[PDB]
DNA sequence: AAGGGAAAATAAACAATACATAACAAAACATATAAAAACCA
DNA sequence: TGGTTTTTATATGTTTTGTTATGTATTGTTTATTTTCCCTT
């Protein structure tokens, strides 16, 4: 053939048809009615979704222990009737279940920070109207998760959500002007209710905001069912992308969900508690297997301000019901690792999670870890950074040029060479231990501790090929590197 | 060294004054003509430089 | 001269000639415009001799 | 929408029905509209017949200065036979422009390709190498009758693919304009295919300018690479005069016998094609042309070149040609020898038929410089073996009359000095027939002095605007016209006469001084239809606001012609001076 | 011929602007393949 | 209708080109002080 300037000998193309779905009936009136039809909404979709459960499947299994703090971290877990969104699921509810008995179409706009139980609480609301709608006292609906960073491209929302629709692989050009004909052209008669979620909206409307404007103008039309349920973080995200005349024609409602107090957070991780605090098991004492109800009855109780300093400390720094209850596994595992190697079971009177196991817990992910590391460090890298330390107090400039380190450490090993450890080390840090090398100009690893210090995002240093005229900052503090450094004894004393 | 024009080899003498020489300075080298009114011309460098530019 | 870079401007792309900002400078060695002066019989050592050398 | 606000529309004008003609050829009726239409149609085609057997020869010279550039570098890409077969031979052309093609042996047994880099197709080292790779990859399948990674390892597997051993030229167009990081560092990326045993490199630099440029410019280690064997091939239209003599006496074969070439014309061509030394044959061919173009146009004697319009002459011809000044020497002498009245009168006017029969005498002389110049340069080629000589300055020395002072300098013709003597006459009538520059015609449309004549025209501009007396008592502002400038001419006098940095405000009120108050508040008011413009005249204010506005339309019309800066943008209040008259 | 004294020059601190390049965007240039669409047959 | 070829829509990759932000270098602006020769005497 040809000569091709270049290849490309992996592209991989996907059996999507172009034509949209305005096309294929030649008239509105020839539109039959969507519902009683097979391969819309879902039908026959459930067998290749359930396909892949037999792949990770095999039949080997030999006695698992299952301890007694084992089935406390099983039920701690996210996955695992909510306390504390009461007024927010009566907001959701009495929104959506008006719109559906109505044939009308809405929008619900629902921010908050991380963790707080909007997800949750939403498929919460679905739920409870899946079993009004199952009842028969509103009509069939059908629900549709729409993750915007479970996407690859921000534009696949379209093709997902025409495909839980309608059954049918399109592009996504052709995926929107398939359901904004759906929705504005269809008939009420013909169609049903559709309740889509669009969880994290932040993800698909950071490159060009074209899709936050077409879910919720769907929303505004007569024959459209559409009830969009917008799950994202912030509560101006409408109104910075779209404006402020756009966002008032479309009239949705506007709820934020604050992250959760103390309190509440009590009536969370003591929630999924119930049934197994002040709970007995039966232990036997050669395998370590607990049974809930050679075997002693031994029970089981925590803490009840174990669990109130582990609300008090997460709840006053962000407040989300993720990070409280794995606090509370992270505790219930530091427990079992000691029951664990008391007993010596590994793996095939009275059990707690005291005080000290969730302060420990928690201590590990409030403290940081950059005085250790650097207090552990080599004399070289330590001296690296007293004398960038020394060059920040005799300018304050917090950059130091990489030349003038250089300088002060060798002007620091120049003039205290009285000390007793800088005497028999300076003969192995500048010709390295023995005769043969001749004296350097930098010390023995400089480059290591350098590219030690970069690496470990201590220290920052510019783009220069000139080594010695290049700038090198810190990115800690200036505080907890003289901390680091005062430990130390032989760099205190000099 | 070049095959250049007769005013294109004098437009590299000037360009080669005019980046080097001060432009300040240029009225006291290149002054020639009568002045029918009355002005003074520059100077000059007072003083040598000895960067040489 | 200026398409040969024997004279050079401030470097932005699509530089426009026609413009009040555009200024202008030689690339050429001394050791080039002292050949180029001798073809002409023109002096520029003089007009440098007397600013250092 | 007007089409005036747009950019690039296009006009498919209206043309009339029939202009009743077969007059449409540019050439006007001279002698005030005294010339016969038959004698325009005829100056128009002796005009074409002149014109195209010049350009039918130059188009023929043009083509062998192709055909002998296209051998003379094939002599020397071609058999150098190294016996160390680990270099590339490398041809540096001096001054070539890089428009000459290069064409490759045929020579079976083996692939030669040519790979031809512009600096716009050289942005970086791995768009050389990727257009290199491609360029041959390209012209391999062409002559053969899957894909490949575009880098030097095609160069490898260039046996184990195609069978044949390869040999690659390197055709560098414009040098001087690419940068020379990236064509070192090319060459010694060319350099690691030197281990192939299948394969030779050969470079062409076309160097506009010099080779000293760039041995400055290329790293010492490359210089050192580029010596094994290397050849410099001087490739100029101006070496030697070889094409220019051959373009000019191509022209003088056209004019031989019929036109002259005064010496003040042609050292005006010897100095212009000095000033421009790359482009010099088709600057010689323009001026060539716009002079016998300027000829044709503009003298009605150009039907008399051929012998048979002499049976034409007319009267009004006969009052033209009596006032050239050989004419006047020759009844000036016709005087001083001859003392009676009648000869002299039997050739003037006052003999209808002699002074006409007078002029046929003399069309018929050969006036043999035209050959002796060809004479003299085929002479002095063959016997002393001078190259570098013009043909065109030993055409002005001999039209002058110095020409063995002209052949003194090469020191081998003193005994042949005597021989090749000759002192022109001056013939009768050889002002009407000839090709001279006294009147500055093609030193204002060829070679204009260009913001010279901008400066000229704002300075004075009288020599612009008719100054009409009659037709301006009748016209609206005929009575400010006798008393007020255009306003770019008053203002560039107020331009002219300020320092460098000027105020906008002092420089308005120093242009508001010279206006006249009363005649231009008398010309606002003497249009009655404009209410809107009476009620501006009403106010007291009225002269100090069309001051202004009349101003700041000709302070923006001196920015984008380029003689104003405004200095220090966020300012607005001072501007600086850019153009000086004179330089 | 002397000399006054204003133009010109020098220096130094400070402010304002330009410049070289980094980072990137976008349009031109280029290829690939499944779906539409002609189109013989 | 039916297979086969051709075009289009969708999708991504490549190279050139043009815009903008910014830290640093250059250049202008003002004020004090010293040298130079023109224009009065
Ligand atoms: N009120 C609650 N009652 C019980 N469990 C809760 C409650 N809130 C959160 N959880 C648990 O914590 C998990 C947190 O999920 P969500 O908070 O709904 O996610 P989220 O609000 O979308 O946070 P994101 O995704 O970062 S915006 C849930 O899956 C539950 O397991
Ligand atoms: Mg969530």
């Amino acid at each position: 053939p040809v000569i091709r300037k270049f290849t490309k000998k992996n592209v991989a193309r996907a059996k999507k048809k172009y034509t949209p779905f305005s096309k294929r009936f030649k008239s509105i009136a020839a539109i039959p009615d969507l519902t009683s039809l097979p391969e819309f909404y879902g039908n026959s979709s459930e067998l290749m979704a359930s396909r892949f459960e037999n792949k990770l499947k095999t039949t080997q299994k030999h006695q698992i222990v299952e301890t007694i703090f084992s089935k406390v971290k099983k039920q701690l877990n996210s996955s695992y009737y909510l306390p504390a969104r009461e007024n927010e699921f009566a907001s959701i509810y009495l929104s959506a279940y008006s719109a559906i008995e109505s044939d009308s179409a809405t929008t619900i706009y629902v921010a908050g920070t991380p963790g707080v139980g909007k997800t949750l609480t939403v498929r919460e609301v679905v739920k409870e109207l899946l079993s009004s709608s199952a009842q028969r006292e509103i009509p069939d609906f059908l629900y549709v998760e729409i993750n915007g960073l479970k996407m690859v491209k921000p534009t696949d929302c379209y093709e997902t959500l025409w495909n839980k629709v309608s059954g049918e692989r399109l592009t996504w050009a052709a995926s929107m002007e398939s359901l904004e004909f759906y929705f504005k052209r269809v008939p009420k008669n013909k169609k049903k209710t559709i309740v889509v979620l669009l969880d994290e909206l932040d993800a698909m409307v950071t490159k060009s905001q074209d899709i936050m404007y077409n879910f919720f103008n769907w929303t505004t039309y007569e024959n459209a069912k559409l009830i969009v349920i917008a799950v994202a973080n912030t509560m101006d995200l409408p109104e910075r992308q779209l404006g402020n005349k756009i966002t008032s024609r479309i009239g949705f409602t506007r709820i934020m969900f604050t992250g959760y107090t103390h309190e509440e957070l009590k009536n969370i991780i003591d929630l999924r508690l119930k049934g197994l605090n002040d709970s007995f098991f039966y232990v036997d004492t050669k395998t370590g297997n607990a049974i809930l109800i050679d075997v002693r009855k031994v029970r089981l109780r925590m803490s009840a301000d174990a669990i109130e300093i582990a609300s008090r400390k997460v709840a006053s720094v962000s407040g989300d019901a993720r990070r409280a209850l794995k606090v509370c596994k992270r505790a219930a595992e530091i427990a079992e690792k000691h029951y664990m190697a008391k007993h010596g079971y590994g793996y095939d009177g009275v059990q707690t999670v005291h005080i000290t196991h969730v302060m420990k817990a928690l201590n590990e992910t409030l403290n940081s870890h950059v005085i250790t590391f650097m207090t552990r460090l080599s004399f070289t890298a330590k001296l690296f950074i007293y004398a960038l330390l020394n060059l920040m107090k005799k300018n304050g400039s917090q950059e130091q040029e990489l030349g003038d380190i250089v300088d002060e450490i060798k002007l620091l090993i120049e003039v205290n060479g009285s000390n007793k450890f800088v005497m028999e080390i300076a003969k192995t840090l500048f010709q390295q231990g023995s005769d043969n090398i001749s004296e350097q100009l930098r010390i023995i690893s400089w480059d290591f501790v350098l590219n030690q210090l970069l690496d470990a995002g201590i220290l920052f240093k510019q783009t220069m090929k000139n080594d010695r005229i290049c700038c090198v900052k810190l990115n800690i503090s200036v505080e907890e590197a003289k901390r680091a450094m005062n430990e130390d004894e032989t760099l205190r004393n000099l | 060294t070049y095959d250049l024009s007769i005013i294109s080899k004098y437009l590299l003498i000037a360009s080669y004054i005019c980046s080097y020489l001060e432009p300040r300075y240029d009225a006291s080298i290149f002054s020639r003509k009568t002045r029918i009114i009355q002005g003074r011309a520059a100077y000059g460098r007072r003083k040598k430089k000895e960067v040489n530019p | 001269l200026h398409t040969l870079k024997l004279i050079a401007t401030t470097m932005n792309k699509n530089i426009d000639y026609l413009s009040p900002k555009v200024r202008w400078k030689v690339n050429v060695p001394w050791e080039i415009i002292k050949e180029i002066s001798e073809s002409v019989h023109f002096n520029i050592s003089d007009y440098f001799s007397d600013i250092h050398e | 929408f007007a089409d005036a606000q747009r950019s690039h529309y296009t006009v498919y004008p209206s043309l009339p029905q029939s202009n009743k003609n077969d007059k449409h050829i540019p050439f006007v009726k001279l002698l005030s509209g005294k010339e016969s239409e038959v004698n325009v149609e005829k100056r128009w085609e002796l005009y074409h017949q002149l014109h195209s057997h010049f350009h039918d020869q130059v188009d023929h010279i043009i083509d062998n200065i192709e055909a002998d550039l296209k051998a003379e570098i094939s002599d020397l890409l071609y058999s150098e036979t190294t016996q160390k077969r680990r270099c590339f031979n490398t041809i540096f052309l001096l001054g070539s422009d890089s428009t000459t093609k290069i064409e490759l042996k045929d020579e079976s047994s083996r692939y030669n390709v040519l790979i031809e880099l512009t600096p716009k197709e050289s942005p970086n080292v791995r768009m050389m190498l990727r257009r290199s790779m491609y360029k041959l990859y390209s012209a391999a399948d062409a002559e053969e009758h899957n894909d490949v990674s575009y880098d030097l390892s095609l160069v490898e597997n260039f046996k184990r693919l195609f069978g044949k051993d390869l040999a690659m030229v390197f055709n560098f167009k414009d040098v001087d304009s690419i940068n020379f990081n990236t064509l070192d560092n090319f060459i010694i990326l060319l350099k690691s295919a030197f281990k192939y045993d299948h394969v030779k490199i050969s470079l062409i630099f076309n160097i506009n300018t010099n080779l000293s440029n760039i041995e400055k410019n290329l790293r010492q280690s490359t210089i050192r690479l580029l010596k094994r064997n290397y050849h410099k091939l001087d490739v100029s239209s101006n070496k030697g005069f070889k094409y220019g003599n051959q373009i000019f006496q191509s022209f003088l074969d056209t004019v031989d016998g019929k036109l002259n070439l005064s010496d003040r014309f042609v050292e005006f061509i010897l100095s212009k094609m000095a000033n421009n030394t790359n482009h010099n044959l088709q600057l010689l061919t323009k001026m060539l042309d716009y002079s016998l173009m300027s000829y044709f146009f503009q003298n009605a004697f150009s039907v008399f070149i051929d012998p048979v319009n002499v049976d034409f002459l007319n009267d009004d011809y006969l009052k033209i040609l009596s006032r050239c000044p050989t004419f006047m020497f020759f009844v000036e002498g016709l005087i001083k020898q001859h003392a009676p009245a009648d000869e002299i009168l039997s050739l003037l006017t006052n003999k209808n038929r002699g002074l006409e029969e007078f002029f046929v005498e003399f069309l018929v002389r050969e006036n043999p410089i035209n050959g002796h110049a060809k004479f003299v340069a085929r002479f002095l080629e063959e016997e002393l073996n001078i190259t570098n000589f013009n043909l065109i300055e030993l055409y002005h020395n001999l039209l002058i009359g110095k020409l063995d002072s002209y052949l003194d300098r090469w020191s081998a013709c003193k005994e042949y000095k005597d021989r090749l003597h000759f002192e022109p006459i001056d013939t009768i009538f050889q002002e009407l027939f000839t090709l001279d520059n006294r009147s500055g015609l093609l030193t204002q449309s060829i070679f204009p002095s260009y913001k010279s004549n901008i400066e000229d025209n704002l300075l004075s501009w009288e020599q612009v605007l008719p100054s009409l007396d009659k037709e301006n008592y009748d016209t609206l502002s005929g009575d400010l016209d006798k008393i007020m400038a255009p306003v770019l001419g008053q203002l560039f006098k107020l331009y002219r006469e300020a320092n460098m940095t000027i105020n906008i405000y002092d420089f308005y009120i120093a242009f508001r001084e010279t206006l006249p108050k009363e005649e231009i508040l008398n010309f606002i008011r003497k249009d009655p239809s404009n209410t809107k413009l009476l009620e501006l005249a009403e106010t007291p204010d009225a002269f100090d606001k069309v001051a202004l506005i009349l101003f700041m339309q000709a302070i923006f019309a001196f920015e984008n012609m380029g003689l104003i800066k405004f200095q220090s943008t966020k300012s607005y209040d001072l501007v600086e001076k850019c153009v000086w008259r004179g330089i």
